């Protein structure tokens, strides 16, 4: 079991990063989306925060 | 009357100034609308510039 226990974990663990790593990218431009939108002032700064 | 009767007059010359009440007023009309018209495009262009960036 333990053999199959973590061996799954790590892999699913792998899937974790790949999601959030993208997800970071998701927020990443998401941040960037803000700053520009705030830079141009189309939007508030609070959002950027 | 703007002129001395019998006198010699230039073209396009104001002769009789007529009450422009309803007119000067009226002139105001488009003015605001122009003022307001431009207002819309103002934002719009204000937007477009942003979107551009």
């Amino acid at each position: 079991q333990t053999v199959r226990s973590s061996f799954n974990n790590i892999n699913a663990s792998i899937s974790s990063i790949n999601a959030y790593k993208q997800a970071v990218v998701s927020a990443q431009s998401s941040l960037d989306a803000m700053e520009a939108g705030y830079s141009v002032g189309t939007r508030t700064i609070v959002d950027v925060l | 009357r703007n002129f001395k009767e019998g006198s010699d007059i230039e073209a396009g010359v104001s002769l009789y100034q007529i009450d422009p009440a309803t007119y000067q007023a009226t002139y105001d009309s488009a003015k605001g609308d122009l003022a307001k018209a431009q207002a819309a495009a103002n934002i719009a262009q204000l937007t477009v510039n942003r979107y551009q960036k």
